[PDB]
RNA sequence: GGUGAAAUUCUUGGAUUUAUUGAAGACUAACUACUGCGAAAGCAUUUGCCAAGGACGUUUUCAUUAAUCAAGAACGAAAGUUAGGGGAUCGAAGAUGAUCAGAUACCGUCGUAGUCUUAACCAUAAACUAUGCCGACUAGGGAUCGGGUGGUGUUUUUUUAAUGACCCACUCGGCACCUUACGAGAAAUCAAAGUCUUUGGGUUCUGGGGGGAGUAUGGUCGCAAGGCUGAAACUUAAAGGAAUUG
RNA sequence: UUGACAUUGUGAAGAGACAUAGAGGGUGUAGAAUAAGUGGGAGCUUCGGCGCCAGUGAAAUACCACUACCUUUAUAGUUUC
RNA sequence: AAAAAUGAUUAA
């Protein structure tokens, strides 16, 4: 199975309709020049690990 | 009362110019009221740079842009927010930032 | 009510009093 | 099943020889059977190749060229000169508020019956140390320079037949002689061809082909 | 030492056209639209349906001979409103990201010199 | 395909999407602006032809020939009317799918008339700068368009000549801006809406609380649609303007 | 009006039907392999390999199923568009 | 760019 593993870096803000979702740059643990928005439900720190079923979309709702 | 000198518009010493129709609803306007702005655009996403640009056969690509002018109605405009409706003393300023 | 359409229902009066007038006359 | 990626001959797409190297790309059709099969199917083919991969030279990152294919032999297709015209993006960056634009147009012929549309394309410059905002030209300048590059357009024309043509497109040494011509009126910026169609061509004339392929 | 293709992204808003031909356009290549890799209906135009499409594509594209591609973005244009759709990017990427090498990105949309009135009436569409 | 989402619709009798052509009618993007022309309505592809016009220059000519104008004329957006042509697109009516309590509305898909043109009508618009026209005077600036004048000015030619294009200073006319009103105004605001109880440069038109009513009648014009001219009875204490606070 | 025969002679290039046989699974979810069906039912083979059971589905899988269309294929020929 | 109609008389 092709989860991917990715790290945190960075915490875009806070998205949603009621804020209920989190806008975060993550780059990859095999490969740190692969970085891309990810939207993340759960409270996140930096320095976090995600796992994503798939790994190629951005996240919209941003600015 | 008189809202605006210059009523919503930029005709004084013609008459009759032509319309446009807005990108949105695609409403008759006045081109000379019409809300015009220009859209220019790397034809790929800032996102998308470093992928293309790994991706290309040739090196020291162009990136090429592409250009849009487009017209909005006054609603449109205000739905969309590109205008945003300003204050009595701040309707007079006619810089752009 | 709008102008316009006062305007617009004394028009089709009018028509109406012109015809019954013909009737007449 | 059928997956009819199995029956196609993989052709070459050549080039006429007044480029710089030859080879333009790869193309296919179909396998040949009977009933006046995909031997004549790939006479009808415009390719549209960028001038830059036809010359080796980022300089001609615009100005795409149309080529037609002509005549068919062996694993390759012979091609001519069918068209030319800009990219969408250098003509929009090219015209902008406060100048003028000037565009030319006219219907001429080679000294063969290659009959074609030249178009041509200028824009008002600001002259140097110019506190104005905006440099329009008066509306006779306008009509005098359409007036001399449409002149300019058909001396090239008219001699200097097709093959000579392009050889003389390429450089763009022909807007080269407007800019001459013309500096006595307004100064411009972009003085383009931008654009040559082929109107009307006549018949087939295998050797002036076969002279330009090989 | 790469063979050639044109990849006519039409990104349309309500779909995505993903369409690959070779160089000359008379033959096709993997035409596969957004509206086939969803079932939403309203998702069609989405940038992961685009994406979805794009992948497709690049399946087809291999095992067929095309390598790289020469990308041709095209909007609805004509009197409509000729701003690429949201799928627009996506494909593209989705066609960087799935090893066909690219070349030759252009807008290749329909615009008039003025034609053939806009749909909608004098007052607009009315929300 | 299309929408918030859908469904009417088309599609293995190949729709959508490609490429090469062809036809048809309409339109003239970007350039396009607090720019230009026109009495106004209006006017944006190239070139040719025909007549017209403002401004400027003038040590040319006439010598009051002028200003504004009841009656009377010409032109006059769009829609609309009659006849022929055209009839792509968009689309009053209509069909039809949604939405809805109902929707003969908005949204979607079609679609007759129209949209274009000729020959005739019609003569109305928030036809607006809601500011009549002519003339004089009163404030501080920057631009800009058209013409003309001047240069211990530059630019491409002869690397040292006009001219063209920029610069500076002016000037006449024009579309307009910015600041402040000294003035005016009920105020909003206005370089005219100023030079008005310190009330008079010339002249045309219009209004007299709100409704009834731009109705009735008569006349007149129109094929019609309708236009122009246009009351009264009756009814009523406000209707209205600008600005302030909520 | 439509078909056939006769009038009515001379010819070619793409289709397509008859008969023998070999092939063939084409899918969405998911057993344990990519499931085109319905009847029967736990065995021969150097493999205990497979079916029985228990999980899996709209439906069982070894085997007998030259059986049922459906989709292809090479014939000495014989027939039609 | 989903839908959202109504609210009896008088009383600084
Ligand atoms: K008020
Ligand atoms: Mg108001
Ligand atoms: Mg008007
Ligand atoms: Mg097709
Ligand atoms: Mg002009
Ligand atoms: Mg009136
Ligand atoms: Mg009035
Ligand atoms: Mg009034
Ligand atoms: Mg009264
Ligand atoms: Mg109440």
């Amino acid at each position: 199975t092709p989860v991917t593993l990715a790290k945190v870096i960075k915490v875009l803000g806070r998205t949603g309709s009621r804020g209920g979702v989190t806008q975060v740059r993550v780059e990859f643990l095999e490969d740190t020049s692969r970085t891309i928005v990810r939207n993340v439900k759960g409270p996140v720190r930096e320095n976090d690990i995600l796992v994503l079923m798939e790994s190629e979309r951005e996240a919209r709702r941003l600015r | 009362p008189k809202k605006r000198a210059s009523n919503g518009r930029n005709k004084k010493g013609r008459g009759h110019v032509k319309p446009v129709r807005c990108v949105n609803c695609s409403k008759s306007i006045p081109k000379d009221k019409a809300i015009k702005r220009m859209a220019i655009r790397n034809i790929v996403e800032a996102a998308a740079v470093r992928d293309l640009s790994e991706a290309s056969v040739y090196p020291e690509y162009a990136l090429p842009k592409t250009y849009n002018k487009l017209h909005y109605c006054v609603s449109c405009a205000i739905h969309a927010r590109i205008v945003r409706v300003r204050s009595r003393e701040d309707r007079k300023n006619r810089a752009p930032p | 009510m709008r102008a316009k359409w006062r305007k617009k229902r004394t028009r089709r009066l009018k028509r109406k009093r012109r015809k019954v007038r013909a009737r007449s006359k | 099943v059928v997956d009819p990626f199995t029956r196609k001959e993989w052709f070459d797409i050549k080039a006429p020889s007044t480029f710089e190297n030859r080879n333009v790309g790869k193309t296919l059709v179909n396998k040949s059977t009977g009933l006046k099969s995909a031997s004549d199917a790939l006479k009808g083919r415009v390719v549209e190749v960028c001038l830059a991969d036809l010359q080796g030279s980022e300089d001609h990152s615009f100005r795409k060229i149309k080529l037609r294919v002509d005549e068919v032999q062996g694993k390759n297709l012979l091609t001519n000169f069918h068209g030319m015209d800009f990219t969408t993006d250098k003509l929009r960056s090219m015209v902008r508020k406060w100048q003028t634009l000037i565009e030319a147009n006219v219907t001429v012929k080679t000294s063969d019956d290659y009959v074609l549309r030249i178009f041509a394309i200028a824009f008002t410059r600001k002259q140097a140390n110019q506190v104005k905002r905006h440099s329009y030209a008066q509306s006779s300048h306008i009509r005098a320079i359409r007036k001399v590059i449409s002149e300019i357009l058909t001396k090239e024309v008219q001699g200097s037949t097709l093959a000579q043509l392009t050889s003389k497109l390429i450089p763009e040494v022909i807007n080269k002689e407007i800019e001459n011509a013309t500096k006595d009126i307004f100064p411009l910026q972009n003085i383009h061809v931008r654009k040559v169609k082929l109107l009307k061509q006549p018949k087939f004339d295998v050797g002036a082909l076969m002279a330009l392929h090989g | 030492s790469q063979v050639f293709g044109v990849a006519r992204i039409y990104a349309s808003f309500n779909d995505t056209f993903v369409h690959v031909t070779d160089l000359s356009g008379k033959e096709t290549i993997a035409r596969v639209t957004g509206g086939m890799k969803v079932k939403a209906d309203r998702d069609e135009s989405s940038p992961y349906a685009a994406m979805l499409a794009a992948q497709d594509v690049a399946a087809k594209c291999k095992e067929v001979g095309i390598t790289a591609v020469h990308v041709k973005i095209r909007a609805t244009g004509g009197t409509r409103t000729k701003t690429p759709g949201p799928g627009g990017q996506a494909a593209l990427r989705a066609l960087a990201r799935s090893g066909l090498r690219i070349g030759r990105i252009e807008d290749v949309t329909p615009v008039p010199s003025d034609s053939t009135r806009k749909k909608g009436g004098r007052r607009g569409r009315r929300l």
